[PDB]
């Protein structure tokens, strides 16, 4: 029983460790999108209220 | 292996697959290998190295034999999910000491400029039967081919006044060890990964050549991380060896 | 399980490539529609100035 | 993994398929209001003389 | 009624036959401009040569 | 049973792939070539890779240099250079509109090949250009040239 759970507990770590590093790797993307959105709205809007 | 402690060469293949593209592709993976390392020279080269370090040392360590980025092409091969194996012999000197300077150079294509001239397309004329070509007229290929051969005479003669033969490479020379050398590749089985057949890879330079052309010269053994087949006649090319029938066939 | 994860890699490396793809490509043609917008607002503009 | 990328270029030409087209039905409504813009133009031109 | 009918599908071919004819017709003028422009751009070339 | 690897899974760095060859510059010898592979972003100019043509095996006399450049802000991403006529031929891909930083007179230089101290020939693209021009071929002390289209 404590080996099986044993191998368990470091397949366990294994996929938390996996899943934490994709989790926080990943998210860095929407947030350009947001600031690609934002800054083309304002430069759009600079010019017109120039105009 | 670096601790010296006896260790089994089957159990010694670690596939690891990393999350990079450039190692994804077993062509760019190689060619990336191939410009990544400075390949060290086999010493003796007709034989084996005092230690087989694991593909983890092989990639940290920056330099080594053929086995060692061999092992580590091949194990990358088996993580991705193609057919890999490992084939270690005896090689021409070529592919070891990793002279190349008359090799084929692939390179010498890149950065070509083509003249992107006027030749512009040659629009979609209709043929209609109504409209008619240019009636073919009484002219003499003789007197052009004459023409033609006067004209070839002169640059012929032209550069052979004014260019001399000297375009000779300083001879790549004899290699001792040549015929008796202990040099390793990767060998790609058909099946896994759409593996059309097998293929040799040269690990040392990034270098792909095949069987009924390859300059391998001897095929002893090949391992993989899983099973270790030997090969009772290796007198002949690796062409008449299959690398097929490893298991069954005598 | 280290080919579980393998597979699982790739497989979000691909879906991720994609939506590069995806995000790169629609903001090419939408760069284009703004060229051609911009090209119209420009002659527009220009033989309405000359009439004027 | 073939498959999924099969799928995946399929999506890229039905994507190139949808955009090409937007921008081909924009060209042509542009190019409408071009000249029904032209047109717009001449009668302005028209309503000004005739009112002074 | 009936010959209402049948009298349609007369034009209708008859239509049918006057529509190839005048692609026919078309193109007999297209090919005309492909031969003469041919014409004209081998004699103003020769035109061009006497001129130096 | 066949074990398998006794060791964990390998390990490589981010950096260190990005650095491409194993000191930084990579050198060596093809038939009559000499490829040198430097770390792009790290040059001041920033050459990335350099194949260089000689003439033969010696890796004497140059052929065709081909600088090659990438991540600039020009976007200057290879130039061609033939020794004997000193002729440099380059070619500018498309650039996006929403760049309000980058002037269009950086927006308008497409392809220029310049022979000798006088000739350069340069072109531009159909569909990014204000007043029609095409293609200008400067000659130094004969004439000027301009091409027009969508005029």
């Amino acid at each position: 029983v404590n080996i099986l759970e044993t191998e368990f507990d470091l397949e366990r770590e294994e996929m938390v460790k996996t899943h934490k590093t994709q989790l926080k790797e990943l998210e860095d993307m929407i947030e350009t999108v947001k600031e690609e959105d934002k800054k083309k709205t304002e430069e759009a809007q600079n010019e017109f209220s120039q105009f | 292996n670096e601790c010296d402690v006896y260790k089994f060469i089957c159990t010694t293949i670690r596939p690891t697959k990393l999350g990079f593209l450039e190692l994804y592709d077993y062509q760019q993976c190689s060619k990336y290998l191939s410009e990544f390392v400075q390949y060290e020279e086999l010493d003796p080269p007709n034989e084996f190295p005092l230690v087989i370090p694991s593909p983890t040392n092989v990639a940290v360590w920056q330099k080594g034999d053929c086995f060692d980025m061999s092992i580590l092409l091949c194990s990358l091969l088996i993580g991705v999910g193609y057919d890999a194996y490992c084939v270690y012999g005896k090689a021409p000197r070529e592919i070891t000491t990793r002279n190349e300077s008359l090799m084929e150079c692939l390179f010498l294509e890149k950065g070509k400029y083509i003249e992107e001239n006027d030749k512009k397309p040659k629009q979609t004329l209709e043929q209609n039967e109504n409209a008619l070509l240019k009636k073919p007229i009484a002219h003499s290929k003789w007197d052009q081919t004459q023409e033609t051969k006067a004209r070839e005479a002169e640059e012929e003669k032209r550069r052979i006044a004014l260019t001399i033969n000297d375009d000779e490479p300083d001879e790549l020379l004899e290699d001792p060890y040549q015929g008796q050398r202990v040099h390793c590749w990767v060998l790609l089985r058909s099946g896994k990964r759409d593996v059309q057949q097998n293929i040799f890879i040269e690990p040392s330079t990034g270098r792909m050549y095949s069987p009924s052309t390859c300059p391998y010269e001897c095929v002893d053994a090949v391992f993989n991380n899983l099973n270790f087949w030997i090969n009772m006649k290796p007198e002949c090319e690796v062409k008449n060896l299959n690398f097929e029938e490893m298991d069954s066939s005598l | 399980k280290e080919q579980e994860i393998s597979q699982q890699d790739y497989l979000f490396a691909l879906k991720s490539e994609h939506d590069k793809q995806m995000t790169l490509m629609r903001q090419d043609y939408e760069r284009q529609v703004n060229d051609i917008k911009r090209k119209y607002d420009l002659k527009m503009q220009n033989l309405t100035k000359e009439m004027e | 993994v073939q498959e999924e990328k099969k799928d995946h270029q399929s999506l890229l030409k039905i994507q190139q398929k949808k955009f090409d087209e937007l921008i081909n039905n924009l060209i042509i409504k542009y190019e409408e209001r071009l000249a029904k813009l032209k047109e717009d133009l001449e009668l302005k031109l028209k309503v000004e003389i005739h009112e002074l | 009624g009936k010959i209402n009918d049948h009298v349609v599908e007369m034009q209708a071919a008859v239509i049918q036959k006057h529509q190839l004819i005048l692609q026919e017709m078309s193109k007999t003028e297209v090919s005309y401009k492909e031969q003469e422009a041919l014409h004209e751009k081998e004699t103003l070339q020769i035109l061009k040569e006497f001129e130096h | 049973d066949m074990p398998p690897p006794w060791p964990p899974k390998i390990y490589i760095d981010k950096e260190k792939f990005l650095m491409g060859t194993p000191l930084g510059e990579g050198t060596v010898y093809y038939n009559k070539v000499k490829v040198d592979n430097y770390a792009p972003y790290s040059q001041p100019d920033g050459l990335v890779q350099k194949i260089t043509i000689f003439q033969d095996y010696k890796r004497l006399k140059v052929k065709e240099y081909r600088y090659f450049y990438k991540h600039r802000s020009d976007k200057l991403s290879i130039r061609r250079r033939y020794p004997f006529e000193f002729k440099t031929i380059e070619e500018y891909e498309p650039q996006k509109y929403e760049n309000k930083t980058i002037p269009q007179a950086l927006q308008q230089w497409r392809q220029v090949i310049q022979i000798d101290r006088h000739l350069r020939i340069i072109k531009y693209y159909h569909n990014r250009n204000h007043d029609g021009l095409i293609e200008r071929v400067e000659q130094i002390g004969e004439k000027t040239m301009m091409f027009y289209q969508n005029r």
